[PDB]
């Protein structure tokens, strides 16, 4: 009976490879991209078919980066793939306020932004997953804010027409959308144009993540 | 103008299938004898998956399967003895479904990617390599099935259906005519008709030679996500979100009968006959599994035996056993 | 064992300097595990204590039974 | 607009039968393949693969 | 000073107030035991780490748990059992005392890993938790449950027999109660005290919420631990000082030591209680893994 022999022995080898398969890819980290006017992929791409995957390491730790905005299915069909990932990062373009939706001019971008900003975060597959957020634009965001005073988009703010303070509003606004504030963190940051920053924000995001999801799986709380 | 034209057919098609409807299924088959419970005991459980288990498909001597999952890898096992034969990793980790060929040559891979990956098993170095990639659809895979060992049936998400040719990889036929994204597909035993089911609530019976679609269904409320024959090719059963299954009929073109209780309100995953067509598999999302009557429709035993959500169900051609795949990783062998 | 419930033998760290005549009483712990005690009752203050078979009128009283 | 229309009309002139006869069918198609199905009448242990 | 008096007021309590406690340490902590070993036994997904470590703490309670009744027959009349059984049931102690320990020492070292260097440290993690517990906790044990095999006899006193270790000398005793006062608070204790301080050092300024849950839960560990075995060295301790006539007293202060003694290490008996507890039944992902096993 060699032929049972060889048939456990090929079973015994290739479930050693697929635990040693799992074991390496378990050590790595996932991360989902999204963003509502321009697809949210422009700046971090370069700053580093249907799906697009980036892979990148600094300081030892991998990451890789699932762009889907080449889908244009119904959103509800095919998230559930992603339950599970380390994080989604979230682009909204801080430059349009005072801009209108190109199929409609009813709705402005920004709104729309904050609608599906406000549909991935209280989204049931998407529970225990953290959120880091991009605000691109700041320097032509700096130069609008002056020339068209921050009302168009927020109606009940009562302050200055600064940069300091408007930016304060625009994130304290993001920020509260949120509901599960005892389960998930959201990250924001103000990219800059100096590419050495922002990837150091997104490690020190990810290695929080870490360290909270090592705070469960210790059975500390 | 049209619009009052197409109102009025509708309303004819309507009018004739009204007409050609003289008495129920439930009527004339309340003289046979229900079926007893089904007591239905586990025998093989298979381990070896680290994700989420999306498809599976039972192999044409009734022995060897195939299983697809988030993890990358699709692996094909033995029933009988449990053991592993083959584990061929994937491109991309973003799967929805698989197949196995009737003459166990080829398997099939698609999901995400929009690309649809032909594996060749039996080959002279004797190891697995891609032996075709297909690429032309506008959306994510959802259904693939062998006609045989060159033509290939595939439905994506852009409401379409394709009749490929995997000698030349190029696409063959192109059947249009859906609204939403297509989640289904089963080919007849004579191979020469598949229904196919989409988010539109339709049903539509194509016709692989000519080309051109021949019925369409109505009947459902929400989304349909799976279809399968009877053994015979002449009726089919379809699933859908809303907690019910319905059995259709090709040749009185009318709705037969459904299946439902009160206690249900999670959708169906996966739908299948036996080899009588008389016991009717649903693999519902309440990690439960039921087995309705296909004469009745009494529930007559569940299947209760995994931690999250089943994913996939198949049974064997013999009908000796049925296996149950879920997102728990775990394949489930019952008899 | 714990050593709540362990054994312990009384008479630990005999002396070598009671007198004969500071003798009253006589009486020998029948105790195995430990060395050999004997609780003498003395004179001085009627107090029982235990001392070493080393001495000479220890010795002697030992030879004199 | 004209295809829908056009389609309707091609698939509206089919032949159809009465649902009895259809259900007659089924009822009796189940019946004849009564006997040989493992799951309905389980297969003693003797024979049985698993 | 000299002067004898006899331990029979002692015995009197001990008679009483020892069997009871240790039959409801005994009850306690095998269902507390079997519970968790049923509910990791029922575990199809493929355990973690800490899964590991709760084996072998369940194990060692276990095996510390099925030891109180024949203690307590020696407590309440006598010893019936015969020698073979005296020198197994003092083997078996031993081991299971000082494992008990030694895994609460490598789960400490095994959280600091975790929560400290998160990012780098996966493979020692997982080495520190194959290979090194085996030649950690265990072996340790069975080379230091030596002495019971060479010498522990039982023997007649009065009409009764009693299984107890026998010492030539009269020093063994001393050296044998400093090893175990070292082994049992100095060789984990340090490490446990460590690494779960620096783990709250590192925890205390952030706002969260399930960082503010592991600060109060590492405090509640380690309150609990220090309490459980701080009073019974000590005693220990003052117990090894005045049989080393360092302390020269009389013996009404030998009967208050060895009554403290007695009471601290029968309430520190409650570890193989506790641990079920603090370890097992404070965890989401363990309460989550009971649910599904109970259907
Ligand atoms: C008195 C002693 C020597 C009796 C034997 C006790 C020790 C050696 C036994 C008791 C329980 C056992 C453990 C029980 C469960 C597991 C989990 C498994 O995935 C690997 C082996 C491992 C980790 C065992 C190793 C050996 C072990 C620790």
């Amino acid at each position: 009976s060699a032929e049972d022999k060889a048939a456990v022995e090929r079973s015994k080898m290739i479930d050693r490879n697929l635990r040693e398969d799992g074991e390496k890819a378990a050590r790595e980290v996932k991360l989902l991209l999204l963003g509502a006017g321009e697809s949210g992929k422009c700046t971090i791409v370069k700053q580093m078919t249907g799906i697009v995957e980036t892979h990148f390491t600094f300081k030892d730790l991998h990451f890789k980066m699932f762009d889907v905005t080449a889908q244009r299915s119904e959103r509800k069909k095919w998230i559930h793939c992603f339950e599970g990932v380390t994080a989604i990062i979230f682009c909204v373009a801080l430059s349009d306020y005072d801009l209108v939706l190109a199929e409609d001019e009813e709705m402005n971008r920004m709104h729309a932004s904050m609608k599906l900003f406000d549909s991935i975060c209280n989204n049931k597959w998407f529970t225990d997953t953290s959120i880091i957020l991009f605000l691109n634009k700041k320097d032509l965001f700096e130069e609008k804010i002056k020339k068209s005073p921050l009302t168009i988009c927020y109606p009940e703010y009562a302050g200055s027409n600064t940069y300091e303070e408007a930016a304060a509003y625009i994130q304290c606004q993001f920020e509260d959308l949120n509901k599960r504030k005892d389960t998930k963190e959201i990250y924001t940051h103000f990219t800059c144009s100096t590419d050495t920053k922002n990837v150091q924000f997104v490690f020190d995001a990810v290695t929080d993540v870490i360290i909270k999801n090592n705070l469960k799986d210790c059975g500390l709380f | 103008q049209l619009r009052q034209e197409a109102e009025q057919l509708k309303n004819q098609i309507r009018d004739a299938r009204k007409a050609c409807a003289d008495a129920t299924l439930s009527q004339i088959t309340n003289n046979i004898d229900p079926v007893g419970r089904i007591q239905m005991r586990t025998r093989r459980t298979l381990r070896g998956h680290l994700a989420k288990i999306y498809a599976m498909h039972w192999g044409t001597d009734s022995r060897l399967l195939v299983s697809a999952s988030q993890d990358g890898k699709l692996i094909i096992w033995d029933s009988y003895t449990t053991n592993k034969v083959h584990a061929i990793p994937l491109r991309s980790s973003w799967v929805m479904t698989c197949a196995y060929a009737p003459s166990g040559n080829y398997v099939a891979c698609g999901g995400l990617d929009n690309i649809c990956s032909i594996y060749n098993l039996k080959t002279r170095e004797g190891n697995v390599r891609v032996s075709r990639e297909l690429a032309g659809h506008t959306g994510y895979l959802s259904c693939c099935r062998f006609l045989d060992d060159n033509q290939i049936v595939t439905s994506s998400g852009d409401t379409t259906c394709a009749l490929w040719d995997i000698e030349t990889g190029q696409q063959t036929t192109t059947f249009t005519g859906h609204t939403g994204d297509v989640m289904s597909l089963s080919l007849a035993p004579d191979t020469r008709l598949f229904v196919s089911g989409a988010c539109d609530a339709s049903a539509k019976l194509w016709d692989v030679r000519e080309g051109m679609c021949r019925q369409t269904f109505t009947g459902h409320e929400s989304d349909i996500n799976a279809i399968c024959f009877f053994p015979n090719g002449n009726a089919f059963a379809t699933g859908s979100d809303d907690a019910t299954c319905r059995l259709f009929d090709l040749r009185a073109d009318q709705e037969l009968m459904t299946y439902s209780h009160d206690n249900i309100i999670c959708g169906i995953t996966s739908v299948s006959f036996s080899k009588s067509g008389r016991l009717l598999l649903a693999g519902y999302d309440d990690f439960n599994c039921n087995v309705w009557d296909a004469l009745k429709a009494d529930r007559a035993g569940v299947l209760a035996g995994h931690d999250n959500r089943v994913s996939c169900l198949g049974v064997t051609d013999d009908g000796m056993a049925v296996a149950t795949g879920s997102w728990d990783s775990f394949l489930k062998i019952w008899n | 064992k714990p050593v709540s419930l362990s054994y312990r033998c009384p008479c630990r760290f005999f002396e070598s300097h009671v007198a004969r005549a500071n003798v009253k009483h006589l009486k020998i712990l029948n105790t195995p595990n430990c060395a050999l005690q004997i609780v003498a009752r003395l004179k001085n203050n009627n107090r029982q204590v235990c001392i070493d078979p080393k001495l000479k009128w220890i010795q002697e009283y030992l030879e004199k039974a | 607009a004209r295809k829908l229309v056009e389609q309707l009309k091609m698939e509206a002139n089919i032949d159809r039968i009465k649902v009895s006869k259809a259900a007659a069918d089924l009822m009796a198609y189940c019946e004849a393949h009564a006997k040989e199905d493992p799951l309905l009448t389980p297969v003693p242990a003797s024979e049985n693969p698993f | 000073m000299k002067e004898p008096c006899f331990r029979e007021e002692n015995a009197n309590f001990n008679k009483i107030f020892l069997p009871t406690i240790y039959s409801i340490i005994f009850l306690t902590g095998i269902v507390g035991n079997g519970l968790v070993i049923l509910v990791m036994g029922y575990q199809k997904k493929l355990r973690s780490m800490t899964d590991k470590y709760r084996l072998h703490l369940s194990v060692a309670d276990l095996l510390f748990v099925i030891t109180l009744p024949f203690w307590a027959v020696d407590a309440v009349a006598n010893w019936y059992f015969g020698n073979f059984l005296c020198k197994a049931v003092h083997v078996i102690y031993t081991v299971s005392l000082y494992s008990s320990v030694l895994i609460l020492a490598f789960i400490s070292l095994d959280r600091y890993l975790a929560i400290v260097h998160a990012t780098n440290s996966q493979r020692p993690r997982k080495l520190l938790a194959e290979k090194v517990v085996y030649v950690g906790v265990w072996i340790p044990a069975l080379l230091l449950t030596i002495p019971d095999f060479i010498f522990a006899n039982v023997s007649e006193a009065d009409d009764r027999y009693i299984c107890d270790r026998f010492y030539p000398n009269d020093l063994w005793v001393v050296v044998f109660q400093f090893q175990h006062i070292m082994v049992g608070l100095i060789l984990p204790g340090i490490v446990i005290l460590s690494c779960y301080c620096i783990i709250i050092s590192k925890l205390s300024h952030s706002k969260g919420h399930q960082k503010r849950k592991a600060l109060k839960t590492t405090v509640i560990l380690i309150l609990a631990f220090f309490a459980c075995w701080l009073p019974y060295y000590i005693g220990i301790s003052i117990d090894s000082f005045i049989l080393l006539e360092i302390i020269k007293q009389g013996c009404e202060f030998e009967n208050t030591v060895h009554k403290w003694i007695s009471i601290t290490e029968a309430l520190a008996f409650f570890h193989c209680c506790l641990n079920p507890i603090l370890y097992a039944f404070l965890g989401a992902k363990f309460k989550t893994s009971a649910q599904h096993a109970l259907t």
